[PDB]
């Protein structure tokens, strides 16, 4: 556990999170929840 | 202003799981026959009075040109 430092976090985050596909399931009054292209685009930051 | 209460179920895939381009040249003989057997009275109403008027003018001007010649 303590062999996981700040550099280990970024390397596993780039393997699993950064610019990857997602899966969504929603239920209820969900007409104001954003759509799939809104969510897929925000898996990366076009600013850094 | 913009609210209609609703009830439905939608499913959707990801963009990077499908074939983007090949659905254009798919059945172009079938696509062409659908457009011209359903829009052939709207082109007989657009080109019809123009082909028939151009035929009248070219016939009128070819009979007052041969009546002025000596």
């Amino acid at each position: 556990i303590d062999a996981v430092d700040a550099s280990t976090i970024k390397r596993v985050a780039n393997r699993f999170i950064y610019d990857k596909d997602i899966a969504i399931a929603a239920m209820g009054p969900i007409q104001r929840l954003p759509d799939y292209n809104w969510f897929r685009r925000r898996t990366y930051w076009n600013r850094y | 202003k913009g609210f209609v209460p609703m009830k439905a179920v939608t499913y959707g895939l990801s963009p990077f799981q499908q074939k983007i381009m090949p659905g254009l040249w798919k059945d172009l003989p079938t696509k062409i026959h659908h457009k011209v057997s359903e829009n052939w009275i709207s082109a007989t109403l657009l080109l019809g009075p123009l082909v028939g008027v151009y035929s009248y003018v070219q016939n009128y001007q070819e009979k007052e040109k041969l009546s002025h010649r000596y």
